[PDB]
């Protein structure tokens, strides 16, 4: 019953925050970046993630 | 996109970003690999070139297959014998034989 209450006051703290650019990925390269073409705007060469 | 090749060590670079900031090329690339109207590097904020971009589109004419070594050869076909002796020595016929070439001092045929 405790952990609930927990997670409800969390939660009011994250909330401030940026977001994120949807993109379509055109085709990945081995220098471990990939190009993208973002919908309304350009397209980037970016340096992927840890994951 | 570099727009224009300006040798006076400048060049005309149309931005959709907004700076532009004129730098000395890194060594890795050179302006040797940069050709008038190419795609390249730019930073956001300090907007300089660390690489040429390596990714070009399909060759954009019209229909066209490129194929090295075909399966076939013109041993199937006979009677037809003498047309094949003409391809044979305007076409194949340099390449196996350079010094042939040299002694008449001519081209077979374009």
């Amino acid at each position: 019953l405790n952990a609930k209450v927990r997670l409800l006051r969390e939660e009011l703290q994250l909330l401030q925050e940026q977001g994120s650019y949807v993109g379509e990925v055109v085709r990945a390269m081995d220098k471990k970046k990939v190009l993208v073409k973002v919908h309304p705007e350009g397209k980037f060469v970016v340096d992927v993630d840890k994951n | 996109t570099l727009e224009e090749i300006i040798d006076d060590n400048h060049a005309i670079v149309s931005t959709s970003v907004g700076s532009e900031h004129y730098v000395s090329i890194l060594s890795f690339v050179d302006k040797d690999l940069l050709e008038p109207g190419c795609s390249v590097l730019l930073n956001h904020k300090v907007h300089a070139v660390i690489g040429v971009l390596m990714d070009d589109t399909d060759p954009l004419v019209t229909v066209m297959k490129v194929e090295k070594a075909p399966q076939e050869t013109y041993a199937d076909i006979g009677g037809l014998d003498n047309q094949i002796q003409e391809i044979k020595e305007s076409v194949e016929l340099p390449l196996t034989h350079p010094e042939y070439y040299e002694e008449m001092g001519i081209k077979p045929p374009k």
